[PDB]
RNA sequence: GUUUAUUAAAAACACAGCACUGUGCAAACACGAAAGUGGACGUAUACGGUGUGACGCCUGCCCGGUGCCGGAAGGUUAAU
């Protein structure tokens, strides 16, 4: 359908309830016949710049060919979340599978 | 307001003691407390030569029937399974007369005024600590998990 | 939808209509209606209190949900009305077990969505939750100030507060006034804006269209006689004295707050 | 009625005289307060419209004693 | 439209509108020694007071005086 990249900035002491937040995300995107091509934890990593006065973050990665209706749900669950710090989603012209070049 | 006390008070005196307080002190606390009883001469001859050792033995077989209470206050988890959100962010919270509700459902009958909580709702499933003050000294613990039902 | 009405006659010349057509065209819901008898501004001892009020046309009252209590039901809404006693609209919601109630409209609701209120309710227009769930910086209305009370803020036809922090057992307000004020964060609120934003838009165009509505007209002070008012008398329009009150108290300026009891709750004051 | 329920004080009148003498009719207001007093007899509060003067004598005398005296008065608690 | 019942119906009052200002709710204010009541079963797009008085173009300068608002370093200053 309409492939995007969503990159997601976690809170780091929410560390623990990532997983449970990507399989919400993949059954929500799956529930809407939606593809998942790669999905990468990047860990927690250290901030270029202090977002909301702390220092690291946990990224997540996640690439996805879903319609745009659970896209803008799964944009206002970022959005009022307070565990999700930022959210970004970019519209791609494709569908990519390899892993980021800090993956590696 | 002089008066005599007859348990022990953590600034002023220990029982036995007659020790001039404020009025509104003794007047609202000590003695509807049944802590002081006004210094009149009538009451001391009451108290210095029988009561002298009748509330310290009343006192201190309440210290040990408590202090036995917290020793038994080992029972130590209490599975309380709340409703909650995701990601943590509980429903319904757990209060002082749900603690008691479930340290009587399991273990003692307890009341709402020996739980010693910072906050006191806690709505947030996970593990916490809760001390207790049962006895004026005698304190316990208990882990309590609220869960997400 | 402000309606400019044309001139065929002088009291039509400046009347501006707010018409809004999904009100709903007939009787209210009956159960919800009691009598509301009028008072003339006249207290137990006959005397008038507050001036100027009186006459107008006869008004039922309509019983509104302020406390919200109906947790975890979710109720669909029903139809609009119309309500005199106050300047928004009703929204008449008809809950799942049978219950009918009227609310307070928002903004953009109409007849056919859903609403929750509860802590597990979602957050759109409509919904009603305790503000330490409500996220900081959303426009709520129809607030408690106390938990359980009932709402009494941001209850007029275009009304809302925001809500810009929270520390521990309260939240910071800013009210419709510009105060900034301390409420428990226990307390209810109700997502959106309310409804009726264009009401102020309305022009009444003549006198009477303020008798319909029991306002009674203001003699203007200096047109008095000196017993009367301190602004009464002279031979001509003098009015060489300061501004104040029939009972000589200073209008233009002087402030009247004497509550010490909320001053812990008020942050700053309007300006 | 601002009547201490235990010394049966009263609001007099008086005057209040100016630095000119001029005299104008005032009252003299006791300084009643509703307060909760413990009986440990009966076991509970008893709420007494009492001024502080009460207060005093009832630190003094005892609540038992004064409760006594306004059975004896025959005035309600 | 209103008004001096019984020498004045008017350019007087009111008016829709405008502005200033107060008021966060147990609201301000008012009647009440008080309890209470009105405001209002309303909640700042609300209510009260004040001035002006549809509409159109507009509303200029002065804060020294008198008021009001804000200030709290210093001087003075009550009972105690
Ligand atoms: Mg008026
Ligand atoms: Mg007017
Ligand atoms: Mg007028
Ligand atoms: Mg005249
Ligand atoms: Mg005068
Ligand atoms: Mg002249
Ligand atoms: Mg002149
Ligand atoms: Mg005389
Ligand atoms: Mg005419
Ligand atoms: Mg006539
Ligand atoms: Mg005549
Ligand atoms: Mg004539
Ligand atoms: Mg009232
Ligand atoms: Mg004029
Ligand atoms: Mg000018
Ligand atoms: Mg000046
Ligand atoms: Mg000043
Ligand atoms: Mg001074």
């Amino acid at each position: 359908m309409r492939h995007y990249e969503i990159v997601f900035m976690v809170h780091p002491d929410q560390s623990e309830q990532v997983p449970g937040m990507i399989e919400r995300y993949t059954a929500a995107i799956t529930g809407a016949e939606g593809k998942i091509h790669r999905l990468e934890d990047w860990g927690r990593r250290q901030l270029a710049y202090p977002i909301n006065k702390l220092h690291k973050a946990h990224y997540v990665l996640m690439n996805v060919e879903a319609p745009q209706e659970v896209i803008d749900e799964l944009e206002t669950t970022f959005r009022f979340n307070d565990a999700v710090i930022r959210s970004m989603v970019m519209r791609t012209k494709h569908a990519v599978t390899e892993a980021s070049p800090m993956v590696k | 307001m002089q008066v005599i006390l007859l348990d022990k008070v953590a600034n002023l005196g220990s029982l036995g003691d007659q020790v001039n307080v404020k009025a509104g002190y003794a007047r609202n606390f000590l003695v509807p407390q049944g802590k002081a009883v006004p210094a009149t001469k009538k009451n001391i001859e009451f108290f210095e030569a029988r009561r002298a050792e009748l509330e310290a033995k009343l006192a201190e077989v309440l210290a040990a029937a408590n202090a036995r209470a917290e020793k038994i206050n080992a029972l130590e988890t209490v599975t309380i399974a709340s409703k909650a959100g995701d990601e943590g962010k509980l429903f319904g919270s757990i209060g002082t007369r749900d603690i008691a509700d479930a340290v009587t459902a399991a273990g003692v009958e307890v009341a709402k005024s020996e739980v010693r909580l910072p906050n006191g709702v806690l709505r947030t499933t996970g593990e916490h600590e809760v001390s207790f003050q049962v006895h004026s000294e005698v304190f316990a613990k208990v882990i309590v998990n609220v869960v997400a039902e | 939808a402000v309606v400019k009405c044309k001139p065929t006659s002088p009291g039509r010349r400046h009347v501006v209509k707010v018409v809004n057509p999904e009100l709903h065209k007939g009787k209210p819901f009956a159960p919800l209606l009691e009598k509301n008898s009028k008072s003339g501004g006249r207290n137990n001892n006959g005397r008038i209190t507050t001036r100027h009020i009186g006459g107008g046309h006869k008004q039922a009252y309509r019983i509104v949900d302020f406390k919200r209590n109906k947790d975890g039901i979710p109720a669909v809404v029903e139809r609009l009305e119309y309500d005199p006693n106050r300047s928004a609209n009703i929204a008449l919601v008809l809950y799942k077990d049978g219950e009918r109630r009227y609310i307070l409209a928002p903004k953009g609701l109409k007849a056919g969505d859903q609403i929750q209120s509860g802590v597990d309710a979602a957050i759109k227009p409509g919904n009603t939750l305790p503000m330490r769930n409500i996220p900081v910086g959303s426009t709520v209305h129809n607030v408690e100030m106390k938990p359980g009370k009932g709402g009494q803020l941001a209850r007029s036809a275009g009304t809302y507060v925001q809500i810009v922090a929270r520390d521990g057992a309260y939240v910071t307000l800013r009210l419709r006034s510009g105060e900034m004020r301390k409420v428990e964060a226990d307390c209810r609120a109700t997502l959106g804006e309310v409804g009726n934003a264009e009401h102020m838009l309305r022009v009444l165009g003549k006198a009477g269209a303020a008798r319909w509505r029991g306002v009674r007209p203001t003699v203007r002070g200096t047109a008095m006689n000196p017993v009367d008012h301190p602004h009464g008398g002279g031979e001509g329009r003098n009015f060489g004295k300061h501004p104040v009150t029939p009972w000589g108290v200073q209008t233009k300026g002087k402030k009247t707050r004497s509550n010490k009891r909320t001053d812990k709750f008020i942050v700053r004051r309007r300006s | 009625s601002r009547v201490c329920q235990v010394t049966g004080k009263r609001p007099v009148t008086g005057n209040n005289r100016s630095h000119a003498l001029n005299a104008t009719k005032r009252r003299f207001l006791p300084n009643l307060h509703s307060h909760r007093f413990w009986v440990e007899s009966e076991k509970r509060f008893v709420t007494l419209r009492v001024s502080a003067k009460g207060m005093r004598v009832i630190d003094k005398k005892g609540i038992d004693t004064v409760l006594a005296e306004l059975r004896a008065r025959g005035e309600k608690y």
